[PDB]
């Protein structure tokens, strides 16, 4: 059970001795200071140091633990912001969890599985009309730096507080001042009460930031196998892969595409799989993901992103250009999909907009040609007009979610064509005027769409009788 | 005479066979071990020989996890490759890479078993008789016929439609044929798989299919193999009961990319793009055993990823030579919400020859690809000069090619929860009736918003009314 | 109207020579571009394959 | 024994063997410090920086100094700690090199205090979330990309683009409201620059509230990776055993990656990317984590990065953007056009663009000229062949207003007076809110696009339009 370093650089050690470790496995220095055997040569091991290595010499001794890599789990996790390893980085004291599982697990099997039928709410319009996410969808976030990726991710956890949800926000290689920024918005919101926090910091060892996100998973499955709901956040997987990129050269393994290693799928493959929608002999429990990739340049063709797009359930994709124009939340409705479309939204939002993002693709290609055509017969006039209506409807400021109810009827009166006579710019002032008025007279509709979740004949009736009292007031 | 694991690298493992006898390339090995204190892991493993070293060791890929892997274990030569249950036994079962039942219907009593590397047929014993298998759904039925006995590829990049286009024609093709059908996931999500298990169970289809998964959480060992126990199932119905057999694969670009995982740890020299020196070598082994002998045919109906949109990258390059049919998918046409996105120029099939198709559907065919290819040219030069431009003959090809473009669109049955719509079938004869009408000119009147998602051209002139003209 | 329709005529054909000048200088410094980019993806590849070839 | 022998040199590394069980920790400093003993051999004082144990009792080590001269067998001292810096009040009115020893000829510096090079960051406990808006004067830094008081501000461009008069245009404004200690650190630059900053901070008596260090391009790889990380541990002193604010400027963040290159490719490290080393982003994250802002005082700092060639992807410029709270990208385009400073527009971008933190009339006014100037990179491609005679209605105006809003963002800088007789301006936020707002309305519609070149204030651009009578 003990060896001797030989080497020591860049995080990475070779040891001679160690004959009984296993693959996998936790070892550690002289120093106090953990690593991991990720490597087991004819001769040394190959280890990786999981904090500080300027204290770590050739000659010194080093043991092995008898245990793989393990994290500890609770409820009482919940409002704490923690390491990437079982270790507490706020002013709050011990985290005196009750029990320990590894970091490394196989998904669910294809008999321990249900079909995605119930929602995950994000309170932003586009996303839970057009891009609808289900609870244990895996849904990817991407697009260039400084296009709105964060907020979109922080929006939908502070909508999580009525319903019986647990989140977890998993930072890699996140700068340690939007860490703490964004623990405090998180706080000033609530958020706080049902969420967790990891964090692996730029300037953390590149061995805790691999380990981050699996630690994170680990974590986030533990209430799944119990039958809680949980999602889980992770900001950048290509800043976990650009991390990954480095132990492999430093360990000496070969490059492939671009210079990542050929372990580059299996990777995020590893990760994204765990999260799934168990099945009633299991619990019925669920474990959804939101993975975040950053690319140079808003080009979709690269390696890390075509990787991660290739393996979620759909993904949503920020474009600058739309941002700079006026376009908020920037999202692209024609590269963006949800693989679980239409079985995660409630009966009264399929009744309502089913057929929104085919539609909404029918007037983004005709503005391309409308512009240089010059002729509009009455049909692509009357296209036009709903388009516009509708891409404003679909408009939304930060730190302002709109709750199911309220969504389903203002798409009502939009898709039913009600918004005809109202100008282009006046769609906006009418939303919130409408919204407001709801809220005030004959409030029963609001309530009794939330409580059946269908919309009937009945609310259809009390809802057509309303929306002609304020046209009423028109010209 | 036992062996000892020496090296673990990964999913690559080394082993040394100190009598001599070491094992031959492609064998099975197994690794079985009872924790001896309470620092040890208990671990059940098998790999397989790739490569014989100089000092009485041999390189081994593994088919599970190496985690909790000693050096200095005990490894048993089975004396044979990759051994799966074959016969009837097998219908109605969902198996892993190693043959095993994933499902919780107890174990499989199959009399018999076969290895998974087995020669292909031979020139001397093969048949290739043509003709038209229909599908019900409009583009591929008319311009890129499905040869019954032959292989069919469906290309694209990440979301396009490939697997909601192989589960259409599973509910069309499978649901309209006698004999038994076979899939293989490889490398797919497994959320998928439990969908399509759910379905079959369902139907009723199950008795008459196998399953085989594998899936993408899986190392790269199992990832390439999965293929391959697929196909030797689908084999047995060919060759020993003389049965017509299905073969649907999606992702078989995961084959290739598991094969290049495992290539630079084994030794092996890089090639172009980053793929292993032997490419065009493995896929030929798998493809070459999907055919058709005197005795049964295997059709086949292969997805097929681009990696970045880009059809010249080695594996799906390497892949064009084998097929029989090929559709590629554009997401030019799914930005558009043209559905399902079948590129109307670059697909292609063996059947679109005179002598084997109707004289009329060679004739819309051809006319269908020529006012596409006409309109595709010119549509760049109205976003520079203006519509207001060019001449009348120009106005007449850009209107109708626009009303041809989107009647290739169909709403599948697989598709309700995208499309808020129940689904619909085509007939081949209904199919090559609608396009002429629009080649023709009949319907110039109609509005180009009258084709999405629509089924027979009858609805059409009903949808326009709907809309009041 | 005979000078209205000279005059058009002309100014048509100043106008057209000029887009045509305008598009013909896009195409060779466009060209050019695209060499560039060629030969560094052919660079760029071929060290990609020699330091993966070194390393094994 | 505490001495070691050199076994290798190879260029800026070099391998030194010690006694069994008796080695050097990482990051230690070594000295070389010998006398030739016959003509043949040269005299040699030297320092080297220990970077791996390569075993058997060797350790690898880069140079600080030119190796020119060194022969194996030579005989090594461990100091038994890393390159440690003199600190304190005594550094302000002085200059340095790499190793914290003055170049500046005015005697030795009083060694009351010496701290290590190399220590770790403010913890997440530590660090503070404020913001408030640092006032330049410069139009396009105010308007569309505010600095944060305690932030990190980054100025990225290719070669002659006008990085360096922007950063002097920057310390001649900052550092003359900020009222505390200022830094500068020159990383990889000409030493003409250097000594024409140092003349004028004697001459304006600036030098008094100030330290200097500096590593230029004709050092030894070694000296310009670790000049960066001297300058920062000096500026560190001060906001956490004074408390006070500090400014910080860096010249050249690309050298400082371009360095650890060089020296990466001769230490016997595979290569990744466009050749670079396999360490990059936690190399530059170890020295940016450390330039931070906590409950005791704040750091605020400029820095100037280079780009390889006119391409934002290279790996070196990719990574800094993650690092800062401000960016601002030079284009080639608009110094070839004559608009200065050539910020584009909408590649530049700050964290305090929220509706929280600016006022509502600069939220508005600054989206507002976004949008235009995006409309107008659309309409760009295609008037390229066309040109502006088909063009009608509303895409005809938006180019007329955008054209004046482009040529409103250029400034006449203090600093440029040597290049152009044109007097300098500062630009207070109440006015560039009040003359965009006025652009973007259409009050301003009359006046000519050829008065808005090279202004301060809104009504300059009428007495400037008054004077050419068109
Ligand atoms: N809907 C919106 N309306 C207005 N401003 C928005 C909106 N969404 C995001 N923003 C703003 O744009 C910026 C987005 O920052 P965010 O972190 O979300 O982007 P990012 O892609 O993750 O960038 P980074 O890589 O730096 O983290 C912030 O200033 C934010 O407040
Ligand atoms: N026939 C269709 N009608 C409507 N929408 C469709 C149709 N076909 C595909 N889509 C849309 O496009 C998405 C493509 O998903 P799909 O599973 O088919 O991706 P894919 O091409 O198979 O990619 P991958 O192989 O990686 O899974 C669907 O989830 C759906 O949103
Ligand atoms: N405000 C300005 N007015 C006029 N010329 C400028 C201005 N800013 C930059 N330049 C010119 O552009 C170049 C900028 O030099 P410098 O700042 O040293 O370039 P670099 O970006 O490489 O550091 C010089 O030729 C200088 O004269
Ligand atoms: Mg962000
Ligand atoms: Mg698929
Ligand atoms: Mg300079």
């Amino acid at each position: 059970d003990v060896g001797t370093v030989i080497q020591v650089g860049d995080g990475i050690a070779r040891a001679h001795g160690l004959d009984n470790v296993m693959s996998g496995e936790l070892v550690e220095f002289a120093n106090g200071v953990m690593g991991m055997a990720l490597n087991l040569e004819e001769n040394n091991v190959g280890i990786v140091i999981l904090g500080p290595y300027t204290g770590i010499k050739e000659g010194d001794e080093v043991r092995r633990t008898g245990r793989i890599m393990e994290v500890p789990v609770g409820e009482e996790l919940i409002g704490r912001v923690v390491n990437a390893l079982g270790q507490p980085i706020d002013g709050k004291g011990p985290i005196n969890a009750k029990e320990f599982r590894p970091v490394e697990r196989k998904a669910p099997g294809v008999v321990d599985r249900q079909p995605v039928k119930e929602p995950l709410q994000t309170g932003i319009k586009a996303i839970d009309a057009m891009i609808p996410i289900g609870r244990g969808q895996r849904e990817l976030i991407i697009g260039d730096r400084q296009t709105g990726k964060t907020a979109i991710a922080i929006d939908t956890i502070i909508n999580q507080k009525g319903q019986d949800v647990i989140c977890i926000y998993v930072a890699i290689g996140q700068k340690q001042s939007t860490v703490a920024q964004v623990v405090k918005t998180l706080e000033e919101h609530g958020a706080m009460e049902y969420t967790i926090v990891v964090a692996a910091t730029a300037s953390d060892p590149a061995a805790l930031q691999y380990i981050a996100p699996y630690a994170g998973c680990a974590m986030g499955e533990y209430f799944r196998d119990k039958g809680k709901h949980a999602l889980v956040v992770y900001d950048d997987l290509s800043k976990h892969a650009v991390a990954y990129r480095q132990i492999s050269l430093l360990l000496r393994r070969p490059p492939g595409r671009e210079a990542y290693p050929g372990d580059v799928f299996y990777l995020h493959s590893r990760l994204l799989e765990r999260a799934a929608k168990l099945s009633d002999e299991k619990g019925g429990g669920s474990l959804t993901a939101l993975p975040i990739i950053e690319t140079q340049a808003g080009d979709v063709s690269a390696y890390i992103p075509t990787n991660v797009i290739s393996i979620t359930d759909g993904q949503i994709y920020l474009e600058s250009d739309l941002f700079y124009s006026g376009i908020r939340p920037a999202i692209n409705v024609g590269l963006s999909v949800s693989r679980v479309g239409g079985a995660a939204q409630i009966k009264a939002m399929k009744q309502v907009a089913g057929k929104l993002r085919l539609d909404l693709a029918q007037y983004r290609e005709l503005q391309a040609f409308a512009q240089f055509a010059s002729d509009l017969d009455e049909a692509t006039r009357a296209q036009l007009e709903r388009g516009q209506r509708m891409t404003e409807i679909l408009k939304q400021p930060q730190y302002s979610p709109m709750p199911v109810e309220k969504q389903v009827v203002i798409i009502y009166a939009g898709t039913n064509g009600y918004l005809d006579d109202i100008p282009v710019e006046k769609v906006k002032e009418f939303e919130d005027g409408f919204l407001e008025y709801i809220e005030s007279k004959h409030p029963d509709i609001l309530e009794e769409i939330r409580e059946k979740k269908a919309l009937d004949d009945e609310l259809e009736e009390k809802l057509k009788k309303a929306i002609k009292e304020f046209k009423a007031t028109f010209k | 005479t036992r062996g000892r694991v020496i090296q673990v690298m990964g999913p690559v493992v080394d082993v040394k066979f100190e009598n001599g006898h070491l094992p031959a390339i492609y064998n099975a090995l197994k690794i079985q071990h009872k924790a001896r204190n309470e620092n040890e892991v208990d671990i059940d493993l098998t790999l397989e020989v790739a490569l014989h070293l100089g000092d009485d060791t041999v390189r081994t890929i593994a088919m599970a996890s190496t985690d909790g892997l000693i050096r200095g274990m005990e490894v048993i030569d089975t004396g044979a490759p990759i051994s799966v249950p074959v016969g009837p036994e097998t219908l109605g079962r969902m198996f892993d890479v190693l043959g095993e039942p994933i499902d919780e219907k107890g174990p499989v009593k199959a009399k018999k078993r076969w290895p998974i590397h087995r020669p292909p047929p031979s020139l001397s014993e093969q048949s290739t008789e043509d003709e038209i298998l229909e599908t019900g759904i409009k583009v591929i039925d008319l311009l890129a016929p499905i040869p019954k006995g032959g292989k069919i590829g469906l290309f694209g990049g990440a979301g396009v439609g490939k697997t909601v286009l192989i589960m259409e024609l599973i509910r069309n093709i499978a649901y309209e044929h006698k004999g038994f059908s076979v899939f293989a996931g490889v490398g797919e999500r497994s959320r998928e798989g439990n969908e399509l298990w759910l379905e079959m169970k369902e139907s009723g289809v199950l008795d008459n299919t196998v399953l085989v998964f594998g899936q993408m959480n899986e190392p790269p060992g199992a990832r390439f193999r999965v293929a391959l126990t697929g196909l030797t199932m689908a084999e047995y119905f060919r060759d020993e009961e003389g049965k017509d057999v299905l073969l649907f694969i999606d992702n078989i670009f995961r084959f290739a990319q598991a094969g290049s995982e495992v290539s630079a740890l084994l030794g092996r020299m890089p090639s172009e793009v980053g793929y292993q020196p032997t490419l065009a070598t493995e896929m030929a082994e798998l493809q070459e055993r999907i055919t058709s002998t005197r005795r049964g045919s295997i059709t086949s109906v292969q997805a097929i990823y681009v990696p970045a949109d880009d059809l010249t990258d080695p594996a799906p390059a390497t892949t064009f030579a084998h097929l029989d049919a090929t559709i590629v998918l554009s997401r030019e046409l799914a930005e558009k919400g043209i559905y399902p996105a079948v590129d109307p120029l670059q697909s292609t099939s063996r059947i679109m020859d005179p002598r084997i198709v109707s004289e009329e559907h060679y004739e819309v065919a051809r006319r269908v690809r020529e006012i596409l290819q006409r309109y595709k040219d010119l549509q760049d030069i109205i976003a520079i000069l203006g519509m207001e431009e060019l001449s009348e003959e120009d106005k007449l090809i850009v209107q109708r090619a626009r009303k041809i473009q989107r009647f290739l669109s169909q709403p599948f049955h697989v598709a309700e929860h995208f499309t808020g719509r129940p689904g619909k079938y085509v007939p081949i004869e209904d199919t090559i009736r609608g396009f002429k009408e629009i080649l023709d000119g009949k319907l110039d009147d109609v509005p180009e918003q009258a084709f999405y998602m629509v089924g027979t051209i009858e609805e059409a002139v009903e949808k326009a009314k709907k809309m009041k003209k | 109207l005979l000078d209205a329709k000279a005059s058009e005529h002309a100014a048509r054909m100043t106008a057209m020579k000029n887009a045509t000048d305008n598009a013909n200088e896009l195409i060779r410094t466009l060209t050019l571009s695209y060499n560039r980019a060629r030969q560094a993806a052919i660079t760029q590849e071929i060290t990609e394959i020699v330091a993966g070839a070194n390393a094994l």
